[PDB]
């Protein structure tokens, strides 16, 4: 089995700018290398193949070289639509083996996050759940630390948390958080507070509702 | 009865990891917060963290996120704290904890604690010597010395514990990367040398039990 | 992190009469805190729980007060057998945390030691090594000294001394006192003598023992 | 052995007024009483020697007093300069035996630190280790809470903080605190913080740098 | 001139000895007792003894007898305390010192100290590294010098080979995995730096070292 080893598990640069990503291959496979994108979500694309020729559809930006044993795939005017993982491959031995892959990452100013609290629906009240949601959208960097208090107590249980990956319209960060109680404990309590941590300030972002 | 077990003491050489143990009985295992908290020598506590053994759902001291690692055996009933990349600040005092709430009142508890000890030297017994008074008082004190044990920690007793009044235990000193401590207790002179006194040493890390009678 | 702050590192009282700690938070805690006492070589033991509340077993005279950020433990008709460190804790916030604990003292009269002292055994000859012990039991105040002197003359070199806490029974103090030395070495004097400089006398409490 | 027994560890005064030290032995010792000063890595100097006479390059502003058990040292018009640990000696018996030593403690008004922080440089990421230092000079009081962030995820392992005494001119503190990691541990991160916590302002001081 | 010199700093296996010495110069060096302090680290002072350097006549501290022998060489005006069956609690400062009434006033002369350290480990020279402040501007500019992982104490810090003293910190030396780091700051105005060479000069006698690290912008 030949080994296709990715230097590197993420490539940063700039909107505008270039990037290039490199394979290593443990025996000699000539010039039969591919190269592929996969955005989150989705099927994987083929970019290259023959290590060089690019697949219709594929724009120049994406330029391919290599032969034997180093190859390289380089993305030239880099922009937020690019952000994906992209894996190499060889197709000149059997069986055929893919890369680690390398997510591409874009370097941008700070942004502070929107931040929008959401009490239980009525429609969830009605099955014995109480799920409160925070949305924190478009930050940067994506580092960010929230934490729930109820009437002052904070509350780390009982929580779910998601990170989008990298915005593929402005290269920001999104995060949804919701904590869930039972109806009672719920109704056992007035202030429902989400509070967060970033960077771009010293003070929370505090985002609160009483259900009085 | 409700009871957390921890061994005594842990040896663990610098870099490598060791696994704590607190082994739950006389209770429902997965219906309690199951705690575990640091005390380094002469130190104060610190919250390590929290784990429900239910789900295994954690809470932890983010000080201790990436050195301690928490986990649960619920076929055997059992909690685990790993230590992984010892240092020397990583020799302490663990102990494991629980609170119960039964509707009525509200009881904690705790395990003995583990005495971990992060150090390259290897295990070395205690030598036990008793202490008995010159030749030729209404009241008579008697001693043992307990010299050039590691690590940490051994217990002394008196007569298996029947003897606790009149007993003076000494903290233990280190010198050359070996412990001393003594131990003294005060009788009336109608008990000794009538009567046996006997001083119990047990040090679990080299599996040690010394009885040292004090012989006139 | 909230901080707790207990003020005093020592707090004092005489046997029978009362002792308050206090402890600080950085942040209103409401009255999610929590109190500990934890005697020496022992387990630590909960007190008070939700800043007022006693935990099952723990007697009346342990009482808890306080909200949002000044609280205080006071500890009443207190006995010898509350000597330990006294230890605040926060857990309505994340991370827990603890203060930094008050260790109880009791003031009572001073008290001379019981001097002993103790030639080898000769179970430790076999050895090659000779240690002397001295015991200074029950005196008060700690502050203490000890000197030996081999053959009349100070000998301060290889000597191990150790301090007990105050003692739960009576509030007083011990000290053991080693002097250690090679078996050639002991043989190769005569006179072995133990001085205890304490308060209590102008003169200090000599015992002494020949080898022969 | 003679006993020399200065009560107290510390002594505390405004700059240019005035501090006493005592002393107290433990027998009679007549006036046979030293005093010396010294400074933070100096060598000790005499300043008082048969209890009330100064060696030569003292000031008047230091007076010794005292005979047999009791004996006093005084400082008038003290100033910063004046910071430093005191001790008392006796040489009437044999052997010489020194006070404990007391160190001058100088009050004045709050002070916030000035907070630098520098990234780990270029040399000494050669050597496969890097450090980020963290200044925080001339605050009073000497309390002070220094904290990393390595991307807003506090980090204590690794950190040495050090801190001096109390300033010769300004009566001041100052504290140096060091974030040593690895060269590679390093390079996984970004942005690297140091946050100041001290009772002059309620917002903390936030010193930071990227890659 | 009045002068004691010593060595700055002596590694010693434990077990071993040690002789420091006590050069002398400047005054006639057997018209004085020679006394000497030892001071541990963060610790008051001690009185080990005395040795007149006319006969070699000595007063000892009971304490140090077996411990330190004092000697004298009249022929390079040198004392020496010899200190043997080094321990853990040997590693301190042994000063020198003299007192002198010459018929008008009374001066005591000090020598510079010996840092005595007693422990296994070998001697490892500090590394510099300058603190320059980043690209990423006000009328005054923080530098500083980064001492690390050294072996034994001390070092000695200056700017500028002396010439800059106001605004500068140097920091006590703490004490990790065996090995010492201190560091060191000085603040000069904006129009010095970096127009201005601005130096941070290192000494570390047990290992011999003398590192001129200069901030370069
Ligand atoms: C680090 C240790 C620690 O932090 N803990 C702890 C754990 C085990 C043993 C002892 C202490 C705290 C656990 C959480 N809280 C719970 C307080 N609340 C109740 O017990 C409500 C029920 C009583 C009622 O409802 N009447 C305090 C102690
Ligand atoms: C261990 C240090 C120590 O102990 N010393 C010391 C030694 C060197 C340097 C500093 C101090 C003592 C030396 C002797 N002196 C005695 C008082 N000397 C005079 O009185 C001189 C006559 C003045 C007059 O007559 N006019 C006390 C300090």
């Amino acid at each position: 089995d030949i080994v296709m080893t990715q230097s590197q598990k993420f490539m940063s640069t700039s909107v505008g700018d270039r990037v290039s990503v490199t394979c290593k291959a443990s025996q000699n496979v000539g010039t039969n290398v591919a190269w592929y994108q996969q955005k989150p979500g989705q099927s994987p694309k083929a970019l290259i193949y023959s290590a060089s020729y690019r697949y219709s559809g594929v724009p120049d930006r994406f330029t391919g070289s290599g032969s034997g044993t180093d190859f390289t795939l380089t993305i030239s005017n880099v922009q937020s639509e690019d952000l994906a993982e992209y894996f190499c491959q060889q197709y000149n031995n059997y069986p055929l083996t893919f890369g680690a892959g390398t997510k591409l990452e874009l370097k941008r100013a700070d942004a502070a996050p929107t931040v929008s609290i959401f009490p239980p629906s009525s429609e969830q009240l009605t099955s014995g759940g109480a799920s409160v949601v925070c949305f924190l959208n478009n930050f940067y960097p994506k580092d960010i630390n929230v934490k729930w208090k109820i009437d002052g107590s904070e509350r780390q249980n009982g929580v779910l948390n998601s990170w989008t990956d990298q915005d593929s319209k402005d290269s920001t960060y999104s995060m949804s958080s919701t904590l869930t109680l039972t109806k009672d404990e719920y109704e056992r309590h007035n202030s429902y507070t989400c509070e967060a941590t970033h960077k771009t300030s010293t003070s929370p972002i505090v985002k609160s509702f009483n259900r009085n | 009865q409700v009871q957390l077990q921890q061994p005594g003491a842990e040896l663990v050489k610098p870099g490598a990891s060791v696994k704590v143990s607190c082994k739950a009985s006389g209770y429902t295992f997965t219906n309690y917060w199951m705690y575990w908290v640091k005390q380094r020598p002469g130190q104060g506590l610190e919250w390590i963290g929290r784990i429900h053994p239910s789900d295994s759902d954690t809470n932890y001291n983010q000080k201790f996120k990436g050195k301690a690692t928490l986990t649960v055996d619920k076929s055997s009933s059992t909690a685990y704290m790993q230590l992984s990349s010892l240092t020397s600040e990583d020799s302490a005092v663990y102990y494991c904890a629980i609170e119960i709430y039964d509707g009525y009142n509200t009881m904690d508890y705790w395990g003995q604690g583990t005495s971990v000890t992060v150090s390259s030297a290897k295990t070395t017994p205690p030598s036990v010597y008793p202490l008995a008074p010159g030749s030729a008082n209404s009241m008579v004190t008697l001693g043992c010395l307990v010299k050039g044990y590691f690590p940490e920690p051994v217990t002394v007793t008196w007569n298996s514990g029947s003897l606790s009044s009149g007993v003076h235990t000494f903290p233990a000193v280190l010198q050359s990367d070996l412990y001393t401590l003594s131990s003294s207790v005060t009788v009336p002179s109608s008990t000794w040398p009538s009567q046996t006194v006997t001083c119990n040493v047990a040090h679990p890390a080299s599996s040690t039990k010394v009885d040292k009678k004090i012989v006139p």
